[PDB]
């Protein structure tokens, strides 16, 4: 699994003036063991359409 | 006296190895100097010649600053204990 | 947990300006007194034709 | 440490305090991932109005710089001391 490139949602200008994305509290979060098995069901329902 | 010495420090670095080691701050207190600079090359030979011209300026002023006492480091600062 | 992964999302601009400067001293040409050799001869046990 | 001073503790401690102070200055400077406490203040290098952020780590830019002859000469003078 590939996480997206982290500089998509934030640009840094000088040293300390960076853009803050709108979903900054969800991108800096982590899945548990139960919430990652639900992700595997979504990629099990997209590779098998109907 | 540290100010008259420390102004002669920046001249010889700027005249023997120019373009490297620009000076940004000058703090002089009792028996101490503190230069906040930035280094423009991570070289093993060039930095060895810039660090040699600093001691040759103090020794040609009359003082004897020890190479074990002199601090040239990126991530550490001591100032007035 | 805040310092586990090594960070790369802030590109150090000061390092890549010290490498543009060091690229300006790359001497492409060279100054020689005699040009390089361009023809050699081998002897086929002869006195007239090589 | 207490056994070494105990012959002559005012003289031993005055010459052994120099490599003990030097060791704490130059400890975590050469490692390649360096963890700092990200701070932010004014544009001057002497501004005191600082604002602190969380901890983070960053790759060291001065990794190959400590292969120099300035530190290798400075380290054997402290191992002599």
């Amino acid at each position: 699994y590939i996480a997206p490139n982290p500089r998509i949602s934030s640009i840094t200008l000088t040293q300390r003036i960076t853009t803050t994305g709108p979903f900054a509290i969800l991108t800096g979060s982590t899945p548990t063991a139960q919430q990652l098995n639900d992700v595997r069901k979504i990629y099990l329902a997209l590779m098998f359409p109907g | 006296h540290n100010m008259a010495i420390g102004t002669l420090m920046q001249r010889e670095v700027g005249r023997e190895q120019p373009g490297v080691l620009t000076f940004l701050s000058e703090q002089y207190v009792g028996d101490d100097t503190l230069f906040y600079t930035k280094l423009h090359t991570t070289d093993t030979k060039v930095f060895d010649k810039v660090a040699a011209s600093i001691f040759d300026t103090v020794a040609k002023c009359g003082h004897e600053a020890s190479p074990s006492k002199t601090m040239m480091t990126p991530y550490s600062v001591e100032k007035t204990q | 947990t805040a310092t586990r992964e090594v960070d790369f999302t802030v590109p150090d601009v000061q390092k890549i300006l010290d490498d543009i400067k060091a690229l300006a001293a790359e001497q492409v040409y060279k100054i020689v007194k005699v040009p390089s050799i361009s023809f050699r001869h081998i002897v086929m046990q002869s006195r007239d034709r090589v | 440490f207490f056994i070494l001073c105990l012959p002559h503790p005012k003289k031993i401690n005055n010459v052994l305090r120099a490599p003990y102070s030097w060791f704490v200055k130059m400890w975590g400077v050469g490692a390649d991932p360096i963890v700092v406490l990200q701070s932010t203040a004014g544009d001057d290098r002497n501004s005191k109005d600082v604002f602190y952020d969380k901890f983070r780590t960053e790759p060291n830019r001065y990794k190959a710089l400590f292969r120099s002859s300035f530190y290798n000469e400075s380290r054997r003078m402290n191992e002599e001391k």
